[PDB]
């Protein structure tokens, strides 16, 4: 059966404006394993995104970690966007430093 | 049949 | 501690003349190997990924798995043809270390359907009945049966013992959590973020003095890309009630000195 990806977006270090950091997009609970993951800056694809190897959990569902270098500011928005056969529409989760 | 795997296991039985 | 060693194979078949098989190997929560479909050789993701095995022993195990991979692919596409696409198959094989127990589980289309147990392959109750024929055929092959028995009973725990010796530094590493506080009529969600800790076990609680706040809602453990962990814990609070709250973090790396941040 198809399983819909869950998406969590979080920073590696405490966010400080103007300071280099790393942004993580952890995508879980999906099947089949074919998936597209994009990380976005002000809606535009971030080119150099690094992906972990695809893996799966005890319950057989797949997971993967995307991450990229980023420097947060007051005004830039960051997001993680996922396309998968389980969803008619791509799913986007925005980074929120407050959350 | 699972023909090839059976041929694999028969060839790499001797190594293990 | 009791480590779980798991070799995870992920095979996708889209049609005749398109499939890939990718594998990863984990010792606990540290990746030790990757084996990409387009790579002929198994790739080490640690200095110590060979464990205590010799270059010769390892080289032949690699070659054995190379033949398995090709063999597996051909047999599934045959099995499908002899009887629809797309097909997803997953295998989880390894051993849990106390003594130790071994396992080899297979899932078809995301669902557990087959295990190797004792001396034979067995369908699980509720698996599709069409599996009974090919599993009976597979069980007729004593070569593979004996080879799987050796891999599970002997080779797995033996290999894992060597990995634990050779990887001690990394397996027993301590990395410190760094924590920070943030927040999203009147009600507020306070968020205590904890990142960069290893190993995984950690304690995070919102506190009012020495009183644990039972509204503390711990999230899931999320991986960082540098073999450390991230966790956050939230607390919903009414306006004004925020005053006097703290997030306390306990972790093995901190030498008994808990992190306490004050909102
Ligand atoms: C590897 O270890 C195997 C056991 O370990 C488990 O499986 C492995 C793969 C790991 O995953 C590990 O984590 C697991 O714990 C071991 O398998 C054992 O093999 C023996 C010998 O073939 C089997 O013995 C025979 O049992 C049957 C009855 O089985 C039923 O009852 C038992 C309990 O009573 C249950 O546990 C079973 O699930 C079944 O419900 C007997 O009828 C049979 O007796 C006949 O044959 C013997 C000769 O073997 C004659 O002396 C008698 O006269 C009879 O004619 C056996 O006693 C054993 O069932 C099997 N274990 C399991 C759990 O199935 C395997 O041999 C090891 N291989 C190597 C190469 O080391
Ligand atoms: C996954 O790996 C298999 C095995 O290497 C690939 O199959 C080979 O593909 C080449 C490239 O054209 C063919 O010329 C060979 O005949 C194939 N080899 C075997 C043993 O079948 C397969 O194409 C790879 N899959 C993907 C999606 O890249
Ligand atoms: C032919 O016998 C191949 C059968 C495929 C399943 C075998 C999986 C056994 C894994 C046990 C762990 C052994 C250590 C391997 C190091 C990567
Ligand atoms: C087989 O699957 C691959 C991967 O999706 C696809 O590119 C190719 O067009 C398919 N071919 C046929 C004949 O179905
Ligand atoms: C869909 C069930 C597949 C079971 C295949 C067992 C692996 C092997 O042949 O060694
Ligand atoms: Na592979």
């Amino acid at each position: 059966i198809q399983k819909t990806p869950q998406i969590q977006v979080y920073s590696r270090h405490p966010p400080e404006n103007g300071k280099p950091n790393i942004l993580n997009c952890y995508v879980t609970q999906f099947h089949p394993p074919h998936i597209e993951i994009q990380m976005l800056k002000n809606g535009k694809k971030i080119p150099k995104v690094e992906m972990s190897d695809m893996s799966f959990s005890k319950d057989w569902s797949f997971y993967i970690l995307a991450h990229t270098e980023f420097t947060p500011t007051e005004t830039d928005t960051y997001a993680c966007r996922v396309k998968h056969a389980s969803m008619a529409e791509p799913k986007t989760v925005y980074w929120d430093r407050d959350m | 049949d699972f023909h090839h795997i059976r041929e694999k296991g028969n060839h790499w039985k001797n190594f293990l | 501690k009791n480590y779980t060693f798991r070799c995870l194979q992920m095979s996708s078949f889209a049609n005749r003349s398109w499939s890939r098989t990718d594998s990863v190997v984990w010792l606990g929560d540290l990746q030790t190997h990757r084996w990409s479909n387009d790579s002929a050789t198994i790739s080490f993701t640690k200095p110590w990924s060979q464990g205590k095995l010799s270059n010769q022993q390892w080289e032949k195990l690699q070659h054995m798995f190379q033949v398995y991979r090709v063999s597996f692919t051909r047999d599934i596409q045959e099995l499908v043809k002899m009887m629809d696409y797309p097909i997803e198959i997953q295998l989880s094989a390894g051993c849990e270390m106390y003594a130790s127990e071994s396992f080899l589980h297979v899932a078809f289309q995301g669902k557990y359907v087959v295990r190797f147990w004792g001396t034979s392959w067995q369908t699980v109750p509720g698996a599709p009945s069409w599996l009974d024929l090919p599993i009976k055929v597979l069980n007729a092959d004593q070569g593979t049966s004996a080879t799987v028995q050796m891999l599970l009973n002997d080779t797995c725990p033996l290999f894992v013992r060597g990995l634990l010796e050779a990887g001690k530094s990394d397996l027993e590493k301590q990395e410190k959590p760094v924590a920070w506080l943030s927040s999203v009529d009147g009600h507020r969600q306070l968020v205590c973020h904890v990142s960069g800790f290893y190993p995984k076990p950690v304690w995070v609680m919102w506190m009012r003095g020495d009183q644990e706040q039972q509204g503390t809602h711990r999230g899931d453990f999320l991986p960082n890309a540098d073999e450390t962990w991230y966790l956050q814990a939230t607390l919903d609070v009414e306006a004004g009630e925020e005053a006097g709250l703290a997030c306390r973090v306990k972790h093995s790396s901190l030498g008994g000195q808990d992190i306490i941040l004050y909102w």
